[PDB]
RNA sequence: CGAUGUCGGCUCGUCGCAUCCUGGGGCUGAAGAAGGUCCCAAGGGUUGGGCUGUUCGCCCAUUAAAGCGGCACGCGAGCUGGGUUCAGAACGUCGUGAGACAGUUCGGUCUCUAUCCGCCACGGGCGCAGGAGGCUUGAGGGGGGCUCUUCCUAGUACGAGAGGACCGGAAGGGACGCACCUCUGGUUUCCCAGCUGUCCCUCCAGGGGCAUAAGCUGGGUAGCCAUGUGCGGAAGGGAUAACCGCUGAAAGCAUCUAAGCGGGAAGCCCGCCCCAAGAUGAGGCCUCCCACGGCAGCCGGUAAGGACCCGGGAAGACCACCCGGUGGAUGGGCCGGGGGUGUAAGCGCCGCGAGGCGUUGAGCCGACCGGUCCCAAUCGUCCGAGGUCU
RNA sequence: GAAUGCCGGCAUGAGUAACGAUAAAGAGGGUGAGAAUCCCUCUCGCCGUAAGCCCAAGGGUUCCUACGCAAUGGUCGUCAG
RNA sequence: CGUGAGGGAAAGGUGAAAAGAACCCCGGGAGGGGAGUGAAAUAGAGCCUGAAACCGUGGGCUUACAAGCAGUCACGGCCCC
């Protein structure tokens, strides 16, 4: 049973899902948009939303929050300075995730698009 | 455990009668709007790049 | 629907507002609706909130005394109507929800580990100054 | 007999003679008769009742018909109660009183795949003195050579809930028609949101 | 929730300080006694020139436990040990005092005495 | 004997009845209560522990009772491996000896993959003469079936007394079963906080990794849960067993019987709960579609509808089932509430300092209860009646 | 026609068990007929009295570079002992 | 294979003549389709003949209420000559 749980396990114990998370946030947040399998695409939503919303309030004590996950100064400067003002009137759905026609050859995976939305 | 084994060679039948449900079934195509290709619903256009009447990345 | 709401609906009939705000580690008087024979009277338990287990109506709140040598714990409903009254006895600062640890404590420790909320205290008594 | 289709919505207490008393809510009414089960047209006695209004663009026509022929709103669900013939065309939470005792049928929460420990509270095995992985397992499921074989209706793992249940004789506590709310001491099949049955009670 | 091979401390003047239930006297097959319930237990350690000693196979009543009491107005009681009050077959007590509180389920289940004795009533 | 694994235990049952208990009886050297003996009865029930490898048995504490047997002394492709029965070693004993006993003593490899039948669950197919969407009848199955204490009747009947009822009526239990999560109590692998060592970011401050597949520790929502909560065993109707009769011959009397009628068990049928029309004997009701082209058959396009695909779900191994798909709150985000943690950072002030105080119940914040089209369920496709004969 | 015969071929079990340490991966760019698996970059994790370095046995071209992918590699392969 | 003494295989055939298939076509290649050679190409080099088990594709009859050492005897239906 797993009834009324919410979250993915992607077959990774606790600390290294969570670096999944990290590491494909700092690569979404650095080139807009990324290929990655719908799986683990639909889990990135909501980890970088909350980053992104987190840099819209702007303040330090979030910028301190966010680099908890993201690390990289420059990044975060980044994300605070461009990409979050595009979104000062958007609330919530930064990111979009759109399904890919081919699987990935040596594994049949099912693959999908992640990306900031405009 | 004491290493079962099959009592008896299974016949053709019997092979071919639990291969009763071992058909493909064909992939689900629908027209893209845009350049009439075949491709599976709910995917971005491989041929052209088109979902959702606008186009989502370079093909 | 609403199903939350539906139940919050229920519990409205039974909802007290009557009795005091307090937080694990202060010092609290329960007087307590009590029937033994033949008559019912009211019984005080006072003690040290050792814990608040919230959910709305059903919130609860364990309060741990020594009695006789011997320590006793009691579970309230906040909300029960045996409850008549609620006294705060005094404001401890605790730091955690929940004092399981005084258990294992002398009465020495405890006074060293839960000493008094001044600034409890004083806002107690800021209040407490009326029309 | 009488009977109500109802949403179970969750549990709490109330207190009541300084008792606190378990009590599972169910939004019970209203239901609309949709159709009636006659002797002479149907060979027995019950009421079709509908529950719940239904966006009127997801009825199908044979449904549409049928909503039609018996002047009803779209509704979501219709169950029979057997052997009851309301008065009026609509059926709500006023006919039970605090008091009366019911019965409540419900789907009980699936299990899924479960093991023998789990649906029937079997022993298990020993977990040190040499247990070798059978922990949770069954045990013998038979003899020998006679009678050679397994009985019908041995106890073994598989699905296990998800499944029609009623729990018999439960007091009703409260009734509150402003809000179609029906209160019932103790525990009622099934997750919250889900479809139950509330019927007068078989027991004597 | 006593049951066979619990310690339980004696709450009076018998002489016992440790007795060890050896059967739940509730039914054919009772898994456990909680307050108000009477064991069966021997004695293990007693002081000494008592009316009890060490070894006797005696009778008591469960005046405390640790694993909270659930009550009908929803509140529950929890005590820092499993306690008992050594009785004779007419539910007396065997002691002259009683030592601490005691549950005040023993009132309801007709233990009149051991509650009066008792210093408080929880 | 080209192998049918052995004692005992554990697990899981199932059956017999020569019945241990509970139900119904007759006789008694049956006053009552308690027994004894036989008859009917297999529905359910039949405890925990000490000793010993033990089965058995003895003992302790209870109990309504602590039944006895069968199923390859039921069950090792289910587990154990203490006993016994390979190789080591020793004792007693026998033998000149090598060795031996069934005597004792310590030790001593129990084999991942189930083809068929069978069993538990779950799909796919075709069928149920037209095709569909619903709602149902219940042939036939299954599940369940235990029992104690106290009180009233009544300290009455009975008895010198001790003691102590029937019938009838209350209350409360034990174990077991089903469901549940309000409460009690768990878990809650990252929901929050504190802590050590080390390395790093960025020097301070603030943080991140690793120390487990949570580094450790204090807590902990939803869910899943029992130690927690609700409810069940019936009631009732019918037919019987032993047993007791009514009327009554054969046989002027007598006889429960030969004609006929009555009473009478926890047991039998039904009643309760669950499955169930592949019940091919393929049932019933409500509603929807329709007489389409070309050549009981065929080809094609549609109808009522259905499937695919997608967002999902206290549903789930898959599949199934159920909800939803912009005519939309289905998931994700965001917002509010709940809930957890327990007063963030930064700044100010006190202190040489570790720290402390204020801002501040702050900050963070999974799942729960809702709101909101910000993100995504785009766009679509394919099946699908034309109704045989008397 | 049988010798648990001999040699060879081909079936069944079955699209089943398994794919050999639970130190762990993600993305972007490139190459190419073809890329989860090759090269490059960033991020993450693991060893660090070694899972790093040197020598002796043993092995015998496995070393370097270019061109290749039928087979060998437990998948793939443009890569490689 | 075995440290070693020692053990110890399997594996023959295009055609008369290479005339061993230029060139074009799909394919990265392998492979194939044409062209062409040959009396013959299911003699095309994985080559004379090419059995059997075993695996496919097409067609006829048949099968989803049925009890089976699988046949045999009878009758009937359908298909073929
Ligand atoms: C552990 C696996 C073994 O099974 C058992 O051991 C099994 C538990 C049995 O005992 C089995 C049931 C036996 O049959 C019984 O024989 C009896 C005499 C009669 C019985 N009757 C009931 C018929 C009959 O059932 C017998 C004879 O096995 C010896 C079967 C016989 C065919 C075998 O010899 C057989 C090939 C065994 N073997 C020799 C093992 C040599 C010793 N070894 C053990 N472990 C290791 C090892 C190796 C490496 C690492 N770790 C450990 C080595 C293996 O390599 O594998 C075995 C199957
Ligand atoms: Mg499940
Ligand atoms: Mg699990
Ligand atoms: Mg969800
Ligand atoms: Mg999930
Ligand atoms: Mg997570
Ligand atoms: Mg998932
Ligand atoms: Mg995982
Ligand atoms: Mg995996
Ligand atoms: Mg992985
Ligand atoms: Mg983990
Ligand atoms: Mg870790
Ligand atoms: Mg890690
Ligand atoms: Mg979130
Ligand atoms: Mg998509
Ligand atoms: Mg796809
Ligand atoms: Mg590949
Ligand atoms: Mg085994
Ligand atoms: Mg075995
Ligand atoms: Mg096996
Ligand atoms: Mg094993
Ligand atoms: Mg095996
Ligand atoms: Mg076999
Ligand atoms: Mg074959
Ligand atoms: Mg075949
Ligand atoms: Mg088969
Ligand atoms: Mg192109
Ligand atoms: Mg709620
Ligand atoms: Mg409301
Ligand atoms: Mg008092
Ligand atoms: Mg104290
Ligand atoms: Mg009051
Ligand atoms: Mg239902
Ligand atoms: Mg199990
Ligand atoms: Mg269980
Ligand atoms: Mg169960
Ligand atoms: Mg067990
Ligand atoms: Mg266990
Ligand atoms: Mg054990
Ligand atoms: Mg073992
Ligand atoms: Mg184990
Ligand atoms: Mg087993
Ligand atoms: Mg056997
Ligand atoms: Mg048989
Ligand atoms: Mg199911
Ligand atoms: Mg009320
Ligand atoms: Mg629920
Ligand atoms: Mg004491
Ligand atoms: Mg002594
Ligand atoms: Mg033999
Ligand atoms: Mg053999
Ligand atoms: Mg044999
Ligand atoms: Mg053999
Ligand atoms: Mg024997
Ligand atoms: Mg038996
Ligand atoms: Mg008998
Ligand atoms: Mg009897
Ligand atoms: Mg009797
Ligand atoms: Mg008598
Ligand atoms: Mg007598
Ligand atoms: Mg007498
Ligand atoms: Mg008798
Ligand atoms: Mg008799
Ligand atoms: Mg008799
Ligand atoms: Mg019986
Ligand atoms: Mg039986
Ligand atoms: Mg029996
Ligand atoms: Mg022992
Ligand atoms: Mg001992
Ligand atoms: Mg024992
Ligand atoms: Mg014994
Ligand atoms: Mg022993
Ligand atoms: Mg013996
Ligand atoms: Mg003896
Ligand atoms: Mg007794
Ligand atoms: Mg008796
Ligand atoms: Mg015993
Ligand atoms: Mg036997
Ligand atoms: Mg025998
Ligand atoms: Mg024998
Ligand atoms: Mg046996
Ligand atoms: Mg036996
Ligand atoms: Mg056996
Ligand atoms: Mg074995
Ligand atoms: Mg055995
Ligand atoms: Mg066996
Ligand atoms: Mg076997
Ligand atoms: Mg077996
Ligand atoms: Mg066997
Ligand atoms: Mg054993
Ligand atoms: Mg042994
Ligand atoms: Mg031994
Ligand atoms: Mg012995
Ligand atoms: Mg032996
Ligand atoms: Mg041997
Ligand atoms: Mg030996
Ligand atoms: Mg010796
Ligand atoms: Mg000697
Ligand atoms: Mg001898
Ligand atoms: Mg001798
Ligand atoms: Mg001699
Ligand atoms: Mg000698
Ligand atoms: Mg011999
Ligand atoms: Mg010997
Ligand atoms: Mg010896
Ligand atoms: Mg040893
Ligand atoms: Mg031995
Ligand atoms: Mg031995
Ligand atoms: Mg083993
Ligand atoms: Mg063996
Ligand atoms: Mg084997
Ligand atoms: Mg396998
Ligand atoms: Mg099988
Ligand atoms: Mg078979
Ligand atoms: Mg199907
Ligand atoms: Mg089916
Ligand atoms: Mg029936
Ligand atoms: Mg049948
Ligand atoms: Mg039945
Ligand atoms: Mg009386
Ligand atoms: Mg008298
Ligand atoms: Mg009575
Ligand atoms: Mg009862
Ligand atoms: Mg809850
Ligand atoms: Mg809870
Ligand atoms: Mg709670
Ligand atoms: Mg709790
Ligand atoms: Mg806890
Ligand atoms: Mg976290
Ligand atoms: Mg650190
Ligand atoms: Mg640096
Ligand atoms: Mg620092
Ligand atoms: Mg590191
Ligand atoms: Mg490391
Ligand atoms: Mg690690
Ligand atoms: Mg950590
Ligand atoms: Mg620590
Ligand atoms: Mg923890
Ligand atoms: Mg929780
Ligand atoms: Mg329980
Ligand atoms: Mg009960
Ligand atoms: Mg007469
Ligand atoms: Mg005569
Ligand atoms: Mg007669
Ligand atoms: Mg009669
Ligand atoms: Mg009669
Ligand atoms: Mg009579
Ligand atoms: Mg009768
Ligand atoms: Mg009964
Ligand atoms: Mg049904
Ligand atoms: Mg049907
Ligand atoms: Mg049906
Ligand atoms: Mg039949
Ligand atoms: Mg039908
Ligand atoms: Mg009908
Ligand atoms: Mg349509
Ligand atoms: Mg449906
Ligand atoms: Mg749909
Ligand atoms: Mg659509
Ligand atoms: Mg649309
Ligand atoms: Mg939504
Ligand atoms: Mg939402
Ligand atoms: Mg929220
Ligand atoms: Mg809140
Ligand atoms: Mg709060
Ligand atoms: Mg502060
Ligand atoms: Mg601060
Ligand atoms: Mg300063
Ligand atoms: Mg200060
Ligand atoms: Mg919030
Ligand atoms: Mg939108
Ligand atoms: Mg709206
Ligand atoms: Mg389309
Ligand atoms: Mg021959
Ligand atoms: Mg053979
Ligand atoms: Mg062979
Ligand atoms: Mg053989
Ligand atoms: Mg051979
Ligand atoms: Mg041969
Ligand atoms: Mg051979
Ligand atoms: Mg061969
Ligand atoms: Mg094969
Ligand atoms: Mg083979
Ligand atoms: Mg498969
Ligand atoms: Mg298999
Ligand atoms: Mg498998
Ligand atoms: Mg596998
Ligand atoms: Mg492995
Ligand atoms: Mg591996
Ligand atoms: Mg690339
Ligand atoms: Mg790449
Ligand atoms: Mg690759
Ligand atoms: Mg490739
Ligand atoms: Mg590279
Ligand atoms: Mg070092
Ligand atoms: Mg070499
Ligand atoms: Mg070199
Ligand atoms: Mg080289
Ligand atoms: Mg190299
Ligand atoms: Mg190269
Ligand atoms: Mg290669
Ligand atoms: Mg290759
Ligand atoms: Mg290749
Ligand atoms: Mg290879
Ligand atoms: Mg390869
Ligand atoms: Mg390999
Ligand atoms: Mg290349
Ligand atoms: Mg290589
Ligand atoms: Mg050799
Ligand atoms: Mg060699
Ligand atoms: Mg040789
Ligand atoms: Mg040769
Ligand atoms: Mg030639
Ligand atoms: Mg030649
Ligand atoms: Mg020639
Ligand atoms: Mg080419
Ligand atoms: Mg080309
Ligand atoms: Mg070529
Ligand atoms: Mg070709
Ligand atoms: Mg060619
Ligand atoms: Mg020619
Ligand atoms: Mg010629
Ligand atoms: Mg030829
Ligand atoms: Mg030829
Ligand atoms: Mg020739
Ligand atoms: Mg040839
Ligand atoms: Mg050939
Ligand atoms: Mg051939
Ligand atoms: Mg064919
Ligand atoms: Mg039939
Ligand atoms: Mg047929
Ligand atoms: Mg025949
Ligand atoms: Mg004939
Ligand atoms: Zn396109």
């Amino acid at each position: 049973m797993r009834h009324l749980k919410s979250g993915r396990k992607l077959n990774r114990h606790s600390s290294h899902r969570l670096a999944l998370y990290r590491n494909q946030a700092k690569s979404l947040l650095t080139h807009g948009r990324i290929t990655t399998t719908v799986p683990k695409a639909k889990e990135l939503r909501g980890f970088v939303d909350h980053l992104i919303h987190l840099a819209k309030r702007g303040d330090l004590h979030a910028r301190r929050l966010v680099l908890r996950d993201l690390q990289d100064v420059k990044l975060v400067r980044k994300l605070f300075d461009e990409i979050a003002p595009r979104y000062r009137d958007r609330q919530g759905g930064y990111t979009r995730v759109l399904k890919l026609a081919e699987r990935r050859r040596g594994d049949g995976a099912p693959l999908a698009l992640v990306e900031l939305v405009e | 455990a004491k290493h079962p084994v099959p009592k008896k060679k299974t016949s053709k039948a019997r092979r071919d009668a639990r291969r009763s449900h071992h058909a493909l079934t064909p992939p689900t195509l629908v027209p893209c709007p845009e350049c009439k290709a075949m491709k599976p619903p709910h995917t971005v256009c491989p041929e052209c790049g088109y979902y959702a009447g606008r186009k989502v990345l370079e093909v | 629907m609403n199903r939350g709401a539906l139940i919050k609906l229920v519990e409205s009939r039974y909802v007290r507002t009557d009795l005091p705000e307090f937080r694990p580690g202060d010092t609290v008087r329960v007087s307590y609706k009590v029937k033994e024979g033949n008559r019912t009277r009211i019984q005080d338990f006072e003690g040290i909130v050792i814990r608040i287990r919230r959910n709305g109506f059903n919130t609860t709140f364990t309060v741990r005394k020594v009695s006789y040598g011997v320590g006793v714990e009691r579970i309230f409903p906040l909300h029960s109507p045996l409850i008549q009254k609620i006294d705060i006895v005094q404001r401890g600062r605790a730091r955690r929800a929940k004092l399981y640890f005084i258990r294992n404590l002398s009465d020495r420790e405890i006074r060293r580990k839960l000493r008094a909320d001044r600034k409890r205290i004083d806002q107690d008594r800021a209040a407490e100054r009326a029309a | 007999m009488k009977g109500i289709l109802g949403v179970k919505v969750g549990m709490t207490r109330i207190f009541r003679d300084d008792r606190a008393v378990p009590v599972t809510v169910i939004l019970a009414g209203p239901c609309p008769v949709v159709q009636r089960r006659t002797p002479e047209k149907d060979g027995y006695t019950a009421v079709q009742l509908g529950f719940l209004p239904q966006n009127p663009k997801r009825v199908n026509r044979p449904l549409k018909g049928h909503f039609a022929k018996a002047g009803v709103e779209p509704v979501r669900i219709l169950r029979e109660i057997r052997d009851f013939n309301p008065e009026g065309d609509t059926v709500t939470v006023e006919i039970f009183k605090p008091g009366e005792r019911v019965d409540v049928t419900g789907t009980s929460k699936g299990r899924g795949f479960a093991g023998v420990m789990k649906r029937w509270n079997f022993a298990g095995g020993p977990d040190s003195h040499g247990a070798h992985k059978i922990h949770r397992h069954p045990g013998s499921i038979g003899n020998r050579k006679t009678p050679g074989r397994v009985y019908k209706g041995k106890k073994m793992a598989g699905h296990y809930g998800a499944e029609r249940v009623t729990v018999m004789n439960l007091e009703v506590v409260d009734v509150i028609p402003e809000e179609n709310l029906l209160l019932v001491k103790g525990a009622v099949p099934g997750p919250n949101g889900g479809l139950v049955i509330v019927r007068e009670t078989k027991k004597a | 929730m006593i049951q066979p091979q619990t310690y339980l401390e004696v709450a009076d003047n018998t002489g016992a300080r440790k007795i060890m239930c050896i059967r739940v006297l509730k039914g054919s097959n009772a898994k456990y006694a909680t307050v108000g319930d009477v064991i069966v237990a021997s004695v293990k350690e007693a002081i000494p020139r008592g009316a009890v000693k060490e070894g006797d196979v005696v009778k008591a009543v469960v005046v405390r436990t640790k694993k909270e009491i659930k009550r009908p107005d929803g509140s529950a009681i929890r005590f820092d040990d499993n306690a008992a009050v050594i009785i004779n077959n007419q539910l007396e007590p065997r002691g002259t005092r009683v030592f601490g509180p005691v549950a005040r389920e023993l009132r309801e289940k007709g233990f009149m005495k051991i509650v009066s004795l008792a210093p408080e009533v929880l």
